[PDB]
């Protein structure tokens, strides 16, 4: 009569191994939702940067488009 | 001798004396241990140079030392430049937590004050765009260089 060989190899582990001290935790993150990656041209402009330091070192900006748009109090 | 570079070399010379009584090496030690670490450091001073050592950096009176604290006080002592100052502290207003590094939440905080809102696809391709080495971080040479040359 018919008959068929069997096995099936299954093992699992559990010896440790490459233990080091592995002790760091972080205080703080960002985890922005609002960045997401859609741009094909991820081009960025150097005003980003320029912002900032004109603001600190408190050069004169004027802008009015900035005032359309959602309201503040 | 190459300490005033602060190369990664040299910063590890000095960490390693910090990390020795920090076993968890997260950076932070007390002032009580700070006397010990001073020991590590030199040949004994007198009680007047380590306990100014001790004063200056617990100027808050928390008696704990924060790792950037630590490094505010050796940079200081390398660098020895009172002009830099113009650019200094235009990095330390979105530095907050001192860590040398421009991350883009810090971008994110100057631009909103402005009552802008730069896009996060701007601000997140604005730290590549910026640094020359594929580290994915900027520093404070790299930050200077964005102003003072193309
Ligand atoms: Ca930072
Ligand atoms: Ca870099």
């Amino acid at each position: 009569g018919a008959d068929k060989e069997d096995d099936q190899e299954h093992p699992s582990e559990k010896q440790p191994s490459g233990a080091e001290s592995g002790t760091l935790a972080r205080a703080s993150l960002a985890l922005p939702t609002s960045s997401l990656s859609r741009t094909a041209s991820q081009s960025s402009s150097h005003r980003g940067w320029e912002i900032l330091r004109q603001n600190t070192l408190g050069h004169l900006n004027l802008g009015l488009n900035l005032s359309e748009g959602d309201g503040e109090e | 001798s190459m300490a005033d570079q602060l190369t990664e070399e040299q910063i590890a010379e000095f960490k390693e004396a910090f990390s020795l009584f920090d076993k968890d090496g997260d950076g932070t030690i007390t002032t009580k241990q700070l006397g010990t670490v001073m020991r590590s450091l030199g040949q004994n001073p007198t009680e007047a140079e380590l306990q100014d050592m001790i004063n200056e950096v617990d100027a808050d009176g928390n008696g704990t030392i924060d790792f950037p604290q630590f490094l505010t006080m050796m940079a200081r002592k390398m660098k020895d430049t009172d002009s830099e100052e113009e650019i200094r502290e235009a990095f330390r207003v979105f530095d907050k937590d001192g860590n040398g590094y421009i991350s883009a939440a810090e971008l994110r905080h100057v631009m909103t004050n402005l009552g802008e809102k730069l896009t996060d696809e701007e601000v997140d391709e604005m730290i590549r765009e910026a640094d020359i080495d594929g580290d994915g971080q900027v520093n404070y040479e790299e930050f200077v260089q964005m102003m003072t040359a193309k």
